[PDB]
RNA sequence: CCCGGCGAGGGGAGUGAAAAAGAACCUGAAACCGUGUACGUACAAGCAGUGGGAGCACGCUUAGGCGUGUGACUGCGUACC
RNA sequence: GUAACGGGGCUAAACCAUGCACCGAAGCUGCGGCAGCGACGCUUAUGCGUUGUUGGGUAGGGGAGCGUUCUGUAAGCCUGCGAAGGUGUGCUGUGAGGCAUGCUGGAGGUAUCAGAAGUGCGAAUGCUGACAUAAGUAACGAUAAAGCGGGUGAAAAGCCC
């Protein structure tokens, strides 16, 4: 810390004392011990480890999640405030949901504190897939087999 | 009459008094099956017939009323010697009431 | 000419004992229906009963 | 407030103070002297002080005028204490807290 | 990243602290007495309790010494007359009988004195 | 109920009067200590505050069995250091029945506090029957 | 406005939702220091408690033998690291 | 300072022999309860009732957990019809602790399962701060001591004349 000194206390004698350095990770003044660090924190997944077990959404979440229809072509240009009538095809609004449609068109329209995330593209993690209630999978035919990717 | 038994200990001193004793087994809950004590009877002892026994002639038992057999007490006891310490611990038991008709 | 343990608390508490204060307890005098102090006959004009300091 | 006064600071220390006042209890009142008037202490000036500002709001917060109430409570507490340090020994044999304390007289009714 | 001891700090001295008692001195108003003196309090119970069992023992003995023996037969002898039965057994505790029922008592004496072989 | 009869603090106190003209001596003492405890006494639960009332009189008639007349310690320091230590035989102290010999049921006493209670308050006096400086009434 | 040395300090009144927010000012603990009340306590020896325990102050209940405080007397019994 | 029965006190309250009886420990038994393992009864992921047994413990090994600050689940839930914090109380757990609530308090907190720790103090002549103790004790700094009358002032031994 500032240590801007080594030990002027004078060690035997003084009456009560045995003082040093101090950066002494006791006295009040500063020294924070053991420090810290930066770190990297990032532990790695293995690749198979990786794709193993996600969509178990469709057969357990069955009444809830495993949805495939359309990215919603008509939208406008660039509109989200009548997505409400896409959003009632299904029902599935403020109940979170995201879409994997493929295409980083003009669907990436929704914004909100949380509802509804695109995201619809082969980058996908499972912690999304499960954050939200129905991702409605979409896309087709994208969900081909071992590339199920969306 | 006065009272006298033992099943655990020989809490039976005092007449009917309506005193704590130790647990049924299966469970506790109060109401009762009417289960007479045993011929322990200090021949119940009360009247111009204290008996040295307690036998004075074949059967004589009080029915157990079975009053409210919970609660417990809670006492910490924790020893510990120069190095360690027990200190931690707890053991208890209900005492059913038990009213107890006459002898 | 140390000391080592000592109860601040019982102890001393004890010594206070002969520690509390006192009251007096004196007249008025005649003519001073009051004061007088102590012993004296009166301050108003301290006098017994007449020219003595400053009076009539 | 039942008609109080109390202090704070001036200094005189705690104990100090704390002596005078038992004098003064019970009866009191009508001895808004004499029974201290007549005991020098630098304690007795200050109690006196503010047992007459006392017995003085008794105009103001209250009606009964002077002559009945009874003085039921004095008590003195330890206030904040000043400190300062002592040339002695090289400088060890130094603290010095000057210590203060108040009074808080009352009078209720008996 | 937050020890912030103080959270649990106060709890525990609290805990302790407890002691209505007081006991006396640094023995509530100072931490230093739970373990030193809160300690001592669970120990000294531990045993108490546990050797209680006998102190009264000791005590329904020296009350059966001192009354039985008054009629005939020492408490050394009573016990023995006693002893001798198909159930006629029933322990001391209520043996304080000479308190309440000194006639069953002694009406008890006989039979252990003329028990006696 | 919890067994145990109270301490209605010294509930009843039987008089009596032994005699100690007698020829026991020493062996007295035992059911003379016993006595003001909790002996021929059944209920009255000893341990806690309690006692009886018994009262000796002359008791100047001893001789102990041994040569015990001539011996027995006998000394009643006191807080003076400068050597002190007055030993006196039995026979040179049985010469004026004080606080010591008749008095052999202190040492026997539960002593310190409470068994204190019972100490001297049995009286002694050495004379038997005259002019009994205690209490005439009821006795034994 | 009132006590006071045209002090300090305070007591009212008013501001304020609150001044039990008054400038020492949020919440305000602990050590430590007091006033009040219930009980114990001035012939009794020691880690001060723990086990037993009467009495007393309140609280009990259509008694029913209890709760809270305090604890005379008594068996034990030399702190922690 | 008895001090070479613990004291008393003992002629047997000593010793030797003989036998019975009694006191006596957390030892054993009885009764209830807790946990591990083998079995038994069954039931049968499993589990519970009976039972036999095991449960002193420093270094140290192993195994289970509580709690705190922060992250996810969280603009979800709790809250000014009073959050955190402080203090009492009652219930509860084997314990670490848990909850419910009186009062204070004046704005926030976070079931759950998971995740990461500046993760838990009584000691290190530990560090910082606050307050005790001794104690209203020592001391008030050259032994060149001061007395009085006025003045002023709330008050003068000490200030002005
Ligand atoms: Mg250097
Ligand atoms: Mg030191
Ligand atoms: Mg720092
Ligand atoms: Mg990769
Ligand atoms: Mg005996
Ligand atoms: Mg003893
Ligand atoms: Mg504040
Ligand atoms: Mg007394
Ligand atoms: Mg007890
Ligand atoms: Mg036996
Ligand atoms: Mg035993
Ligand atoms: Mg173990
Ligand atoms: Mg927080
Ligand atoms: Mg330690
Ligand atoms: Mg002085
Ligand atoms: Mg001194
Ligand atoms: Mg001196
Ligand atoms: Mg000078």
């Amino acid at each position: 810390v500032t240590g801007s000194g080594k030990k002027p206390w004078r060690q035997k004698g003084t009456g009560r004392a045995r003082s040093g350095s101090i950066k002494s990770p006791i006295w009040r003044s500063g020294g924070v011990t053991f420090a810290a660090r930066p770190q990297d924190h990032s532990q790695k997944v293995n690749k198979k480890m990786y794709r193993g077990a996600l969509k178990s959404i469709l057969s357990e979440l069955v009444r809830q999640d495993r949805l495939i229809v359309v990215e919603k072509f008509s939208v406008e240009a660039p509109k989200t405030k009548l997505l409400a009538q896409k959003l009632k095809d299904m029902a599935l609004e403020d109940v979170l949901i995201i879409t994997g449609e493929l295409d980083e068109n003009l669907f990436l329209a929704a914004r909100n504190l949380h509802k509804v995330d695109v995201r619809d593209a082969t980058g996908i993690d499972p912690v999304s897939l499960i954050a939200f209630d129905k991702v409605v999978m979409t896309a087709d035919a994208v969900k081909q087999v071992e590339e199920m990717l969306a | 009459m006065y009272a006298v038994f033992q099943s655990g200990g020989k809490q039976h001193r005092v007449s009917e008094g309506q005193t704590v004793r130790l647990e049924k087994l299966d469970i506790a809950t109060g109401e009762t099956v009417e289960f007479a004590e045993v011929l322990m009877i200090a021949n119940g002892e009360e009247v111009k017939i204290g008996v040295p026994f307690v036998d004075g002639g074949v059967i004589k038992a009080e029915v157990v009323a079975h009053g409210r057999g919970e609660k417990v007490k809670i006492v910490k006891f924790r020893r510990r010697k120069h190095y360690r310490k027990q200190q931690g611990h707890r053991q208890w038991f209900t005492d059913v009431k038990i009213t107890g008709i006459s002898a | 000419a140390v000391q080592q343990n000592k109860p601040t608390r019982s102890k001393r508490g004890m010594r206070r004992s002969h520690d509390a204060l006192t009251a007096v307890t004196s007249l008025s005098v005649d003519k001073t229906s009051g004061e007088k102090h102590l012993r004296h006959h009166i301050t108003a004009d301290g006098y017994y009963r007449g020219r003595k300091v400053i009076a009539k | 407030m039942e008609t109080i006064a109390k202090h704070r600071h001036a200094r005189s220390s705690a104990q100090k103070v704390r002596l005078v006042a038992d004098l003064i209890r019970g009866k009191k009142v009508s001895q808004a002297l004499d029974i201290l008037t007549y005991t020098n202490k630098k304690a007795a000036v200050l109690v006196k002080k503010v047992l007459e500002s006392a017995i003085a709001n008794a105009e103001h917060n209250d009606g009964a005028d002077i002559d009945d109430l009874k003085v039921t409570k004095i008590f003195v507490d330890e206030g904040p204490s000043m400190k300062r340090i002592m040339p002695r020994a090289k400088g060890r044999a130094d603290r010095i807290l000057k210590r203060t304390s108040h009074i808080t007289v009352v009078v209720s009714d008996r | 990243a937050r020890v912030k001891r103080g959270v649990i700090a106060r709890a525990r001295h609290k805990k302790i602290l407890k002691q209505a008692k007081g006991y006396y001195g640094a023995r509530s108003r100072v931490y230093r007495v739970a373990f030193q003196a809160v300690i001592k309090a669970g120990q000294y119970a531990y045993r108490d309790r546990r050797q209680r069992k006998r102190q009264f023992r000791q005590l329904w003995i020296a009350r059966i010494n001192a009354a039985a023996r008054q009629n005939g037969i020492s408490y050394s002898k009573f016990i023995n007359g006693l002893k001798k039965a198909s159930v006629e057994i029933d322990r001391k505790i209520l043996a304080d009988i000479a308190v309440f029922d000194k006639v069953a008592f002694t009406a008890l004496v006989e039979k252990a004195k003329a028990a006696l072989a | 109920m919890k067994t145990f009869t109270a301490k209605p603090e010294t509930v009843k106190r039987d008089w009596y009067v032994v005699d100690a003209t007698g020829k026991t001596l020493g062996r007295l003492a035992t059911e003379l200590a016993r006595r003001l405890r909790g002996k021929h006494k059944a209920e009255y639960t000893p341990h806690v505050d309690t006692g009886d009332y018994i009262i000796v009189l002359n008791a100047d008639k001893v001789a102990v069995t041994g040569n015990k007349r001539t011996d027995k310690v006998y000394y009643h320091h006191t807080g003076h250091i400068g050597g002190i230590k007055q030993a006196t035989f039995e026979e040179m102290i049985a010469r004026r029945p004080e606080r010591v010999i008749e008095i052999a049921v202190k040492g026997m006493l539960p002593k310190g506090p409470l068994g204190r209670a019972m100490f001297r308050k049995l009286k002694v006096y050495a004379g038997n029957e005259h002019n009994h400086a205690a209490q005439q009434p009821q006795v034994l």
